[PDB]
DNA sequence: CGGGCTCCTCTAGACTCGAC
DNA sequence: GTCGAGTCTAGAGGAGCC
């Protein structure tokens, strides 16, 4: 229960212990995450987007409405697959009817538990039937590597081949939570049945190009839970330290001062620099209720803050600022001019 | 009656085949010899054993030209290699004008007439050449320039990538990117390399150009062993040293100093073609081409001094024909090769980062022991460098907000300009300890990765970081005695060592797989995985963290040591025009696919036993479910319409040693106990000697091969015990010694083999008992006395196997040419022969290979005078007919990089292994169409 | 009407032409957005986040659910204010009982029309009554500056002062669409009434340090529409060319095209540009080719800053044709200086 | 007394070369 | 003008093959 209390103290999970029952967190009946939790979820979404949509020439974003009107009134969505399949004909025009191509979307879906809300990342991968199993294996490996490369213990991310009630091939991704393995991502090799049902009539519209051959694509659907993924990463990260990934740490750097007026302007300039660079900074030069250095170090360790920048009296003399990392617990004296390049390189090369 | 038996009741060759091969007129062994053989067999308790007859085979073999088998082989080899001997003699009678002073700066080939005039020609258009090729290593594998020596005129070649400066050239090589050459003969020092840059050598259909190698003939005439090479190099800087003055290493400078002995060879100090860019080559064109011409001239002189000696010491034409046929290796590939490279590299990187995550976490958690000087209480990390270095020192309104931002930025900029105060060279992590500094790359590195990325299990601090322990004792490294562990005190395993002098501790080395003399260099070897699983070797974190490191090390060990070789393999992708119509019209042909080939850079005679040597393809691991990228050979896939038809000889050295011992004892098959044991056994019943050993001792059949071949060539009983304990962990030290005495002191079964081998070895001029090829001049008793005894005794059998390979190659080429079999030689491992045949002629190729094996066995028998051949070894057990290249036709090649197998990831199905009884039914017993 | 047709064709808006209408776009009942529209809204959200939450130590994200349980039988949320007000107590501990602070959020809000879903960017500012109107005016000026920063004609982003029935000062930002003026944002000074209603009694928990004394802050509402903002920017940016601002345009460079080596060069350039953070349209994958005028028209209607062409001459010298959306001026530059040029151009504006 | 080959990574030594 | 960071070679140990 130490992880939940640390999340409460560092604003990852809101509410008291009553609302922090792990069943509530898994189901989605919990209240919203804290600002640090929101930042961690946003980092996960950004990394997922970079891995799936940005670096693929055939994957495009898609916007699916949160509600599904009609057949007797409308309902709220439970999966992102339906809305993405609703845009297949329209998005065929982007890739000039070439296969494979994908539609991706990160959003919130509602399922009965009380209504539990889950942040889900989906990828509908229209493929010719010839290489559908090959693409399923490739996406299994790719998504498993994506989950593992941000984890301190990649062995806790596993896979399991599974068959649907109709015999459709598929795979399931799990994380080894302390209580048990909970499903976090599911790949199904759905055929053309969903497309044919959603588009009754002529199959000429759905004809994609497999090389020089027209064919109806096989819907490889990938759905991943980002709230449960964030909780899994919080468990994986957890001297009490949340060793979140440098590309997933909610707060990259916390700047503190150890000449009240001059150091304030120095820290303000460094704050503006790192921010414009693209690095979110926790202001540690504003806390009137100052504490000892060890207490600040413990607080920053519990907050998954990668670096603590210290501006002292000697900084004005020679420009050297102390810099402590979350990993070795050792700080290093580096010049102000070189701080932005070092931080950017540390974040990018991670 | 086709069934025949010898005086020892061993089923001999069928009557028809015996009459076709040996004809008639053989001499009976005599009553005394039969009595001696029966007495020996009854003494060893083998005369009363029965045997199940094998089905007889009736074949209309191709008409043998000569009066007997030896004359037939001589005629075949002379017909095969007659033009090339003439070209070599043309080289022997060649005089050239001095090299031109002004080399031509033009793309293509240039012919230099008298006085140095440069004439552009399309091709040298000659029958014999001396060839050297220079390649800009920093640019790729495309050839840069080449100089060729013909008896009439010099020739020089310059590439398009050396005369023209371009922003970027294509990285996928093509026949248009190679040197245009081509009955022609090309001579070079490492001609295999120079062969790989010829445009016409990558065509699917074969060519009549053969290549002669200076290193191969040097090894044939006056070669040196690896230990001999080391001793030669040490002496250039065992009581026998007469071999030094007549031998040298394969370096062209040393070879020219040996065979010619003129002025020392001139080597460029800059080495621009290796450690330089294309601009340096363009600036120093004349000097580099002059060096190439000098190397070509030295090679020509060495060839002139070597060829008569090689013909003297290897007078059998089959030797030359097989050395020429062994240098035309050809391995087809496709786009699956590129995909395999990508997948293997990706899997290697994934496993590497998976291991490095745990390693970096352990290292980072160890930096906290610096605080409070707590490292003095850690048994693993009390002797590292924990020292830290000091750093080297020589509601605001819009206007108000803008002014505040500008002032803050200017204050930062003013303090930003203080960079001149600090030294130019950035200090590498002064704050962290020294052991942590050594594990971190510097920021200047373009491939910088955060954290201690420069860490691996092979380093000397990893076991201390992982807190590996042996029987509850922390691991300790001794520079004198390798690894080990510290027992508190002041246990008997591997003995104590007082040299470490650690206060209040004892040092015991880890058990090495090769005895107490050897030292363990890393606890993460494959031999320590059973000890990690058992519990003697444990990690501080415990659980799966420990064993997973060794598992991943085993998985990625091969790719770590072979990715540079495999990825850098010179692949030339043939266009659609160069491909045959059969490949294009086949259903499996892919329009968007690639079809190329890899020419192995094979040194035909790189061994004192005249064996071949290739850095990669003769070291290529077979497919395994644990080693990453172990499907290397499985990626050699035949083009559409083609199949890789080949086979492996069964129990080669065992049969050669047995037949030699029998011929020494009496002119019959199965005279000695060892010969009788070798013959009595089938491979479909699992009763052959290798399978019998694998049954008697629980080790696998490959371990049985290792055990038998060690015991043959002088391995002692302690070696047998160590091998048994290594390959079977259920055996104890006392139990393993029982099985060592059971197969060593109970042998004499193999006395005649030893007698024959020591008779050939101690002879003044040792020769192969089949083709008469002599040993290297640096191994004759007049030069080495009693030294190198094991090498010389093994040389007889190994060179006999090489002669077997030569005979197989000659016979296969003859059968392919005579009956119009569409195919070519693919690659030959030390006892394997792969042939790239079309799908329509796979069974004809199989029958041809069976006939070749029969003829080679009969030749081995006849040259020893046995005048007959047993039916047990007269044919191949099974000839593989597969599209890809693998040890067995049924393995699907599942790998960490190839998890779905060859059938799912690629389109490769499983082939068939067929015996003679099935090949005959498939082709009606005739090689003709 | 032409702009909506271009947006539908160029995947700025999804769905059929008949479904897409002005009223449906302004009410949130439209079928949705295409990939280009999604990326444009994502750029808008990123810029708004950088302008509000970033560059300030007092603004924090809000995590409010889409439904409000409990008796009013839950209902879909209509605004992001309630989540911030519920997080008010914990955020005081987050700022260590300081004052003032903010709680800004971007999310989908549900409004009856049918079900109309709008992406709204709100800003709940908690300030003591001493400096209420000062912070209100500061937020008004900063929001108007942000809206006018990307506008080709910033005179169309109007601002007005309106008084509600309750009698509280407020502002209403607008955009001058061709048919008329539509409300894209609205500011109100609600006060502490909502917080008192949501926390009846025990005002000691709501106290914050306004310097030395303890005060219960008021509530400031700065609620805008990012979908209406996207439509306003599309109309402001409209030879058929969508001159979007570089910080908002979804696709920066279009890359086109010996097929194999040219494809390899284009792939390398594509990888470099993507790794450096520049979105590229992979037009070189298309085997089918049309007139370069058609390509330029397509890339102009897609609000693509530049079109890069790799040809046979590139292998020899490394020069690539570069076409500018704004100036229509073609030039030849080395392929190794394209990334730096694009980064400098983006940073410049 | 196994034989004949292949090559890698790591560590130590020697060396050099520049920076202060 | 001394000294620390590259550079290079070499030797050992491990690991593929037959
Ligand atoms: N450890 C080894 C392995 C092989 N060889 C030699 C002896 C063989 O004659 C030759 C061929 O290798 P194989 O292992 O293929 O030997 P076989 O052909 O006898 O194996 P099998 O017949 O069981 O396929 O290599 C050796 O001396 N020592
Ligand atoms: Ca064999």
């Amino acid at each position: 229960e130490a992880l939940l209390e640390i999340c409460q103290r560092r604003h990852f999970l809101s509410g008291s212990k009553q609302q922090l029952s792990r069943d509530s967190l898994l189901s989605g009946c919990h209240p919203g995450f804290g600002p640090l939790g929101v930042e961690l979820r946003k980092n996960l979404a950004a990394e997922w987007w970079t891995s799936v949509v940005v670096f693929r020439e055939q994957v495009f974003p898609v916007d699916a409405l949160h509600h599904k009107p009609g057949p007797t009134s409308g309902k709220l969505r439970e999966n992102l697959l339906h809305g993405a399949l609703e845009h297949y004909v329209n998005c065929l025009d982007l890739v000039n009817k070439r296969l494979p191509y994908g539609l991706a979307q990160i959003g919130v879906c509602f399922h009965p538990v009380s209504i539990g809300e889950k942040t889900e990342a989906s990828l509908v991968w229209f493929t010719p039937p010839r290489t559908s199993n090959q693409w399923l294996d490739f996406w299994l490996r790719h998504r498993l590597q994506w989950w593992r490369k941000f984890a301190m213990s990649p062995s806790n991310f596993s896979s399991s081949d599974c068959q649907d009630e109709e015999g459709r091939k598929g795979n399931k991704l799990y994380y080894n939570f302390p209580w048990g393995k909970e499903l976090i991502e599911t790949l199904w090799n759905l055929g053309d049945h969903e497309l044919l049902h959603m588009y009754p009539g002529n199959v000429s519209k759905l004809h994609g190009r497999d090389g020089r051959k027209n064919v109806v694509p096989c819907v490889l659907s990938v759905n991943g839970d980002l709230d449960r993924g964030m909780l899994a990463y919080l468990y994986d990260s957890f001297r009490k330290v949340l060793k979140l990934h440098p590309c997933l740490a909610p707060i990259k750097v916390a700047l503190d001062v150890g000449p009240t007026l001059e150091l304030r302007q120095v820290c303000q300039g460094l704050f503006n620099e790192l921010l414009e660079n693209g690095i979110s900074v926790w202001p540690g030069y504003l806390e009137t209720m100052q504490s000892s250095l060890e207490q600040l170090y413990s607080k920053y360790d519990e907050m998954s803050i990668l670096f603590t920048v210290l501006v002292t009296e000697t900084t004005l003399e020679n420009g050297l600022i102390h810099l402590r990392s979350r990993d070795t617990t050792m700080k290093e004296m580096m010049h102000i001019s070189k701080l932005k390049d070092f931080l950017i390189k540390y974040i990018s090369s991670a | 009656g086709q069934l025949r038996h010898n005086p020892l009741d061993i089923q001999m060759l069928s009557r028809g085949l015996h009459e076709q091969i040996f004809g008639q007129g053989g001499e009976m062994p005599g009553e005394a010899a039969v009595r001696r053989s029966v007495e020996h067999l009854q003494k060893h308790g083998l005369w009363g054993q029965p045997a199940v007859p094998l089905p007889d085979v009736e074949l209309r073999l191709p008409p043998l030209y000569g009066d007997n088998l030896d004359q037939h082989f001589r005629l075949l080899a002379q017909k095969q290699s007659l033009p090339y001997l003439e070209a070599a003699n043309l080289l022997l009678q060649a005089q050239l004008p001095p090299k031109p002073p002004a080399w031509a700066w033009a793309e293509g080939w240039t012919r230099y007439g008298p006085e140095g005039e440069a004439v552009p020609v399309a091709i040298p258009e000659e029958r014999a050449l001396v060839f050297d090729v220079e390649v800009c290593l920093a640019e790729g594998t495309c050839p840069t320039l080449a100089v060729a020596i013909s008896p009439s005129a010099w020739y020089s070649w310059c590439s398009q990538r050396l005369v023209e400066e371009r922003y970027s050239w294509t990285s996928q090589l093509s026949p248009a990117d190679l040197i245009p050459l081509e009955e022609q003969l090309v001579v070079g020092h490492n001609v295999s390399f120079d062969r790989a840059h010829i445009r016409e050598q990558y065509l699917i259909q074969g060519s009549r150009m053969r290549f002669l190698d200076t290193m191969s003939m040097h090894m044939a005439i006056s070669g040196l062993s690896s230990f001999q090479r080391s001793l030669w190099i040490a002496a250039k800087q065992i009581s026998s040293w007469d071999w030094l003055d007549i031998s040298s290493v394969n370096s062209l400078a040393e070879v020219h100093r040996l065979y010619v002995g003129g002025p020392p060879l001139e080597k460029e100090p800059r080495e621009l073609f290796v450690k330089g860019t294309m601009k340096d080559i363009r600036e120093n064109f004349q000097d580099l081409m002059q060096y190439c011409a000098q190397d070509v001239w030295a090679t020509h002189e060495v060839f002139q001094q070597q060829l008569p000696l090689f013909l003297e010491r290897c007078p059998h034409p089959v030797t030359l024909a097989g050395m020429l046929e062994m240098g035309v290796s050809y391995l087809p590939v496709n786009q699956n090769w590129e995909r395999y490279l990508a997948e293997a590299q990706g899997t290697y990187e994934e496993l590497q980062r998976e291991m490095k995550k745990s390693l970096m976490d352990l290292t980072n958690d160890a930096c906290q022991l610096l605080s409070g000087e707590r490292y003095k209480e850690d048994p693993w990390l009390w002797d590292l460098e924990w020292d830290l270095q000091e750093f080297k020192q020589k509601p605001c309104s819009e206007e108000e907000e803008f002014q505040q931002d500008v002032m803050a930025r200017a204050c930062l900029q003013k303090l930003k300009g203080t960079t001149e105060l600090l030294p130019k060279r950035p200090q590498h992590l002064p704050g962290h300890p020294g052991w942590y500094r050594k594990l971190c790359p510097r920021l200047d590195d373009p491939a910088w990765t955060p954290g201690p990325s420069l860490l691996s299990l092979q380093m000397r601090v990893t076991p201390k970081l992982m807190a590996l322990t042996w029987d509850g004792f922390p691991l300790h490294y001794s520079e004198r005695h390798g690894w080990g562990y510290l027992v508190p005190g002041r246990h008997h395993g591997n003995g104590p060592y007082n040299d470490v002098d650690i206060p209040g501790c004892w040092f015991f080395k880890l058990p090495h797989k090769d005895g107490n003399s050897c030292n363990v260099g890393s606890p993460f070897a494959k031999d320590f995985l059973p000890k990690m699983e058992d519990g003697t070797l444990q990690a501080g974190p415990g659980g799966a963290s420990g064993p997973r490191a060794l598992e991943i090390n085993k998985m990625i060990s091969f790719w770590r040591n072979a990715h540079k070789r495999i990825s850098s393999q010179m692949v030339v992708w043939l266009p659609r025009s160069a491909l045959p119509r059969a490949v294009i019209r086949h259903p499996d042909y892919d329009e968007e696919g690639l079809y190329g080939a890899i020419l192995p850079q094979v040194v035909t005679a790189g061994t004192i036993t005249r064996r071949a040597v290739e850095p990669t393809w003769l070291t290529a691991s077979n497919a395994r479910p644990d080693r990453v990228g172990s499907e290397l050979k499985a990626m050699v896939q035949a083009p559409p319409g083609y199949t890789l038809v080949g086979a492996d000889v069964d129990s080669q050295e065992l049969w050669i040693a047995a037949v030699l011992g029998d011929a020494h004892f009496a002119g019959m098959h199965g005279c000695t106990a060892f010969g009788w044991m070798t013959l009595q056994g089938r491979k479909s019943r699992g009763t052959d000697l290798h399978s019998k050993t694998a049954t008697t001792v629980g080790i696998s059949r490959e371990h049985a091969k290792i055990f038998n071949y060690g015991r043959i060539y002088g391995a002692g009983q302690p070696f047998a015990e160590r091998l048994l304990m290594q390959f079977n962990h259920r055996l104890t030290q006392q139990e393993a010694a029982e099985k060592a005495q059971q197969m060593y002191a109970a042998t004499g079964t193999e006395s005649e083999m030893f007698n024959k081998l020591e008779s050939i070895a101690t002879s003044d001029i040792p020769r192969t008992p089949v083709l008469g090829c002599c040993i290297s001049r640096a191994l004759e008793p007049s030069a080495v006395q009693e030294e190198f005894m094991t090498s010389r005794v093994n040389w007889v059998v190994q060179s006999s196997a090489v002669d077997y390979l030569h005979l197989m190659l000659v016979a296969m080429k003859w059968l392919f040419e005579e009956f119009a079999i569409d195919g070519r030689f693919c690659i030959s491992i030390h006892d394997e022969v792969r042939y790239l045949v079309r799908e329509e002629d796979r069974y004809r190729a199989a029958l041809a290979l069976q006939i070749t094996n029969l003829l080679t066995r009969c030749m081995f028998a006849y040259k020893l005078g046995l005048n007959d051949l047993p039916q047990s070894v007269a044919f191949f057990s099974a000839v593989d007919i597969d599209r890809c290249l693998r040890k067995e036709v049924t393995m699907d090649c599942k790998t960490p990089s190839n998890p779905t197998g060859m059938e799912r990831r690629y389109g490769i199905p499983q082939g068939e292994a067929l015996d003679i009884y099935q090949i005959i039914e498939l082709t009606k017993g005739s090689l003709e169409k």
